[PDB]
């Protein structure tokens, strides 16, 4: 009975075996395939690719679904390029005053959608959200 | 590396040597960092042992988080609040970390709980740098309190507190410790406590010694001046023993030993302390300090 | 043993290797946030329209890898 | 069509005209949707269908509601629907309570989604949802378990932190906190359970999917570095191994074999002292609380591990040597003789002190099946440590040993054969070290047990030792005294063999049945003998 008994359990071990051996099999394949990827592996021109591809399509986002209705109103797209530029050139002061070339709409806009913000004091005076910080 | 030698040294670790002799505290005042106010909170108040691995990634600066994530782990096991405070100059050595202090202040302190390491070099030896090794833990406070911080603990650092537990031998050798240790003060005479072995609850002898008289049978079997000795033991407890006898013809010797108190402190085999004296304060830690690196190895 | 020694290897090379572009990469982490907020804002089906989609999964990409 | 596809097309057709008989229709289609929902459940196909019908602007509250609650996947969910419902969400046309339930059932079925990755570039829209205190807790709840390291940006900690302070610390907002500064402590500076969580789409058959969805004494798991929740898929840890993160408790590592992968390679010092501690305080702490049915699982579990890794742990050594002096030898008799079976290599003059003489003690002493236990044990250890190895002085002095109470054993049950049995088995396994493990080393039993088994009264006593002697004789011819004592043992079964009692058996029977009849005996099944009489002896080498 004991022979009996050793004859299965040796049975299942081989079998639990052959199991992990099957298993560390494709560990190795995925640690050696990680490893030559890793090593045949080893960015300015890859960020100017995706920030004009992001806003080609964000200005084509922007004239398919903010237009303007027909003084000289701007579009969306230029109060956006001024915004973002007095961010960068201005972060001490990035506050844009808003003129009459603002559709009231549009300030409206990026006021709702946490875009612009508002002047603690002044409200001729609106800014970018600076979401990079 | 580090695992290979320490299994080394716990294999060297048998019941073969000889116990070493223990040279006796001396009258010491707090040290400088040693705030008065804060160990007399401490001092005169009941303590429970518990044994702990070194800690994981445990930085003393970042207390504030620490005390946030309890005060979370507290509302979600749920007018409290918890405050972690850092105290100097209870550290055997340099190589012992520095020790901190845990308070649960309802908005009067209820739960208290002290990490400490007094003279423990040897599990500080055997430990790598990410390690903090301060494996000695006091309790003061409610049970329910002490289990949740235990939980919180077990969850962050990966280590348990064990309930350290003392037995008759360590009991006798640190009573016979302090009872050599000079008391300008007697404020407090010595008491010892038995506990007969019985299923049914029996007789629990008490037994209690004048100081004065303490003091004099205690030089009258000290032979090494300023250490103990395990002979000095053996004959300190083989002439309460005798005295016992010749006073009631009881075997008190085949009694368990379950509390010891004397002047300066006193010890439970449950693991109560208490603590009265800050003279040796320090050197008692270091004692005890053994006993969690005795229960870790 | 071998993978003990291709791990080995791995870690120790891995660890090994470790005005325009900085002021580019925030720029265009604005632009990202900003189209965002815009597509939710205009409470546009992107889903249907392929390139809006193909576009909105484009974002959420750190512009500093 | 089939029952289902019928209601399916019915719901994509839109709400029609004024009710005569509608009513009674669409509920039809409603339960037969249900009905299939809670029975089996629905394909990828119908739930991408029906998911995006419910969370459109088509039908009323009641229907989307009931769509939602029988959105129960018969295997998997494709990410595109989720996608294609966030842009649903997106459009508003929806209900407050829809979009609450939609939240619900997205944290429910998160383990049933074939792929996340488009599903976390929706960050964005997620984190953006942050705004409605009534969608809050489980925005939270799924950020929870969305959020990678790459997700945790700094306008997001930044807003997460105004919120904290606008709402308080809420117990969802403290936990998404929790995860953000675990993966970014830098901007800090400068399992978790959540409210209406209850899994509202728990059928019996989703259980059975969610339990082998899983390939105290074990600690919760408590979580570029991939997140360890995320690890629930064989491919998945193929592609994350190298950017894995160690937990902070490594406990369900045993029980995980996912982890116990990167563990078999990590070779990282401070884990295994932080495991040492782990595992021989959890010993501790078991053997004074059993003085019993679940110590003995998480000791099997404990042994199970121990079978991968291809070494012993050290806490478990520790134990061993605490707990053997202490030992009766019945307690967990099965669990401690696995033990020694994987035990480090160490020469023999410490281990002989501390372990080996209690072991003399009870082998002297406990029954005889217990002598073949722990036979078996030391077989297996000698194993172990042959396959390590592949120093001779330590396991020439392990075997002597082992012969001597082997010897000492056998003369002390009055020569049974049973504990013959494993000794012979014992040297069988021993006989090949020069073959098995290029070991210049060959040990030769002793006389005592060569001949109380040569000349014992069983036949399989005698095949095993024709098997023996031919083995033995195979590896001296394959590379002083040694050779000898071999010659001397030849001449002595040369002349015990061509009579021998134990073939009395057969010979009865060849008179129930011929000058030859040592083929009758092959016929028997003794092919052991022809392997020892036609390549051994050579002195009759034709049969």
């Amino acid at each position: 009975s004991t022979k009996e008994s050793k004859n299965e359990k040796l049975k299942e071990d081989l079998e639990r075996e052959q199991r992990w051996l099957d298993e560390q099999q494709q560990i190795m394949e995925s640690l050696n395939v990680l490893h030559s990827e890793l090593k045949n592996k080893v960015k300015m021109l890859n960020i100017k690719e995706y920030k004009e591809k992001l806003l080609s399509t964000l200005g084509e986002f922007l004239e398919d679904h903010f237009p303007l209705p027909d003084v000289n109103l701007i579009t969306l797209h230029e109060m956006l390029e001024i915004l973002i530029n007095r961010l960068f050139d201005v972060p001490h002061d990035p506050y844009v005053k808003i003129s009459d070339s603002f559709w009231p709409p549009y300030v409206e806009l990026l006021l709702r959608n946490g875009i612009a913000l508002r002047h603690p004091e002044d409200p001729t005076r609106i800014r970018l959200e600076a979401f990079h910080q | 590396p580090l695992q290979k030698r320490l299994e080394s040294v716990r294999k060297q670790s048998s019941f073969i040597l000889t116990p070493p002799r223990r040279k006796i505290p001396q009258c010491s005042q707090l040290q400088e960092d040693v705030d008065p106010q804060k160990v007399a909170f401490l001092l005169h108040k009941q303590w429970t042992l518990y044994s702990l691995t070194p800690l994981y990634k445990f930085s003393y600066s970042n207390l504030k988080e620490y005390s946030r994530l309890l005060n979370a782990f507290i509302v979600a096991e749920k007018n409290i609040k918890v405050i972690f405070s850092t105290l100097l100059g209870m550290k055997g050595t340099q190589r012992d970390p520095e020790a901190f202090l845990v308070q649960i202040v309802s908005k009067k302190v209820l739960w208290t709980g002290w990490f400490c390491c007094v003279f423990g070099d040897s599990l500080l030896e055997t430990v790598s740098e990410d390690f903090t090794c301060l494996p000695l833990f006091l309790a003061n406070g409610a049970e329910s309190n002490t289990a949740i911080i235990g939980t919180w603990f077990q969850k962050t650092f990966d280590c348990y507190f064990s309930p350290l537990a003392i037995n008759a031998f360590n009991l006798s050798w640190m009573a016979a410790m302090w009872t050599a240790c000079k008391m300008d003060h007697y404020v407090a005479t010595t008491e010892f406590l038995w506990s007969v072995p019985c299923s049914p609850q029996s007789l629990d002898i008490s037994f209690a010694i004048h100081p004065e008289d303490a003091k004099a049978l205690w030089d009258s079997v000290h032979k090494t001046p300023g250490e103990v000795t395990q002979e000095e033991v053996d004959l300190f407890m083989d002439c309460l023993y005798s005295h016992f006898h010749r006073h009631f013809k009881i075997h008190l010797s085949a009694t368990r030993l379950v509390r010891v108190s004397t002047s300066v402190a006193s010890a439970h085999t449950d693991g109560k302390i208490k603590i009265l004296c800050h003279k040796y304060l320090i050197g008692v830690l270091a004692y005890l300090t053994e006993l969690a690196i005795f229960q870790i190895e | 043993q071998a993978s003990e020694s291709k791990l080995l290897e791995i870690q120790t090379e891995k660890n090994k290797q470790k005005q325009n572009l900085q002021m580019e990469i925030k720029i265009t982490t604005v632009i990202q946030h900003v189209f965002q907020n815009l597509i939710l804002g205009s409470k546009v089906n992107w889903a249907e329209d392929p390139a809006l989609k193909e576009i909105v999964l484009q974002l959420e990409k750190n512009v500093d890898m | 069509e089939d029952a289902l596809q019928m209601a399916v097309g019915y719901f994509e057709k839109g709400p029609i005209k004024a009710s005569q008989n509608k009513d009674k229709t669409l509920e039809k289609h409603l339960k037969t949707v249900e009905n299939v929902a809670w029975k089996n459940g629905l394909a990828s196909e119908e739930i991408d269908i029906l998911l995006n019908i419910a969370l459109s602007g088509k039908f009323g509250n009641a229907v989307n509601t009931r769509i939602l609650k029988c959105m129960i996947p018969a295997t998997v969910i494709s990410e595109d629907s989720v996608v294609k419902a966030v842009s649903w969400l997106c459009v508003g046309k929806c209900s407050g309570s829809t979009k609450v339930l939609f939240y619900r059932w997205l944290v429910a079925m998160f383990d049933f989604i074939d792929r996340k990755e488009q599903i976390n570039l929706l960050y964005g829209f997620f984190f953006a949802s942050l705004q409605d205190d009534a969608l809050c807790p489980y925005v939270c709840h799924l950020l929870y378990l969305l959020t990678k390291k790459e997700n945790v940006k700094p306008f997001r900690v930044r807003k997460l932190l105004d919120l904290q302070a606008k709402m308080g610390m809420q117990p969802h907002l403290q936990a998404l906190l929790s995860l953000y500064k675990f993966f970014a402590p830098a901007l800090i500076s400068v399992k978790i359970y959540f409210k209406n969580s209850e899994n509202l789409w728990k059928t019996a058959l989703l259980a059975v999917k969610q339990r082998n969805r899983g390939p105290s004494v074990i600690p919760v798991l408590n979580s570029g570095s991939f997140p360890l929740e995320q690890l629930q898929s064989f491919p998945q840890l193929l592609q994350n191994i190298h950017c894995l993160e160690l937990p902070s408790q490594m406990g369900s590592v045993l029980n995980n074999s996912l982890l116990l992968h990167y563990i078999n390679c990590v070779r990282d010092e401070p884990v295994l002292l932080r495991f040492y501690y782990w595992l021989s305080q959890t010993l501790q702490e078991e053997c004074i609380w059993y003085k019993g049915k679940e110590f003995t699982n998480f000791l099997d579990t404990i042994i199970r591990a121990e079978c991968f890794l291809q070494e012993g742990f050290y806490s478990c050594e520790a134990f061993l040597y605490k707990s053997l002096p202490l030992w009766d030898g019945l307690c967990c008799r099965s669990q401690f003789l696995q033990l020694v079976s994987w035990i480090p290599f160490s020469s023999f003059s410490e281990v002989k002190p501390l372990l080996f003489d209690h072991l003399a003690q009870l082998f002297f002493t406990s029954t005889i099946y217990f002598k073949c236990s722990v036979l078996q044990s030391l077989k297996e250890l000698l194993q172990n440590w042959l396959l390590w190895l592949s120093s001779m002085n330590s396991v020439s002095k392990l075997i002597h040993y082992v012969g001597w109470l082997s010897t000492t054993a056998m003369r002390l049950e009055s020569n049974n054969t049973f504990l013959l049995h494993f000794i012979l088995d014992f040297y069988e396994k021993v006989c090949d070290i020069y073959i098995n493990y290029n070991l210049p080393l060959v040990v030769l039993f002793p006389p005592g047990i060569f001949y109380s088994a040569l000349l014992s009264l069983d036949t399989s006593i005698l095949n095993q030792l024709c098997f023996i002697m031919h083995r033995y004789r195979k590896n001296l011819t394959a590379a002083s005294k040694t050779y000898q004592e071999f010659n001397h043992y030849l001449t002595s079964m040369v002349g015990c063999l061509w009579h021998h009692p134990s073939f009395l058996s057969y010979a009865v029977s060849f008179l129930l049945q011929w000058s030859w009849y040592l083929d009758y005996l092959f016929s028997q099944g003794l092919q052991g003998l022809k392997l020892f009489i036609r390549s051994s002896v050579h002195h009759s080498s034709i049969p």
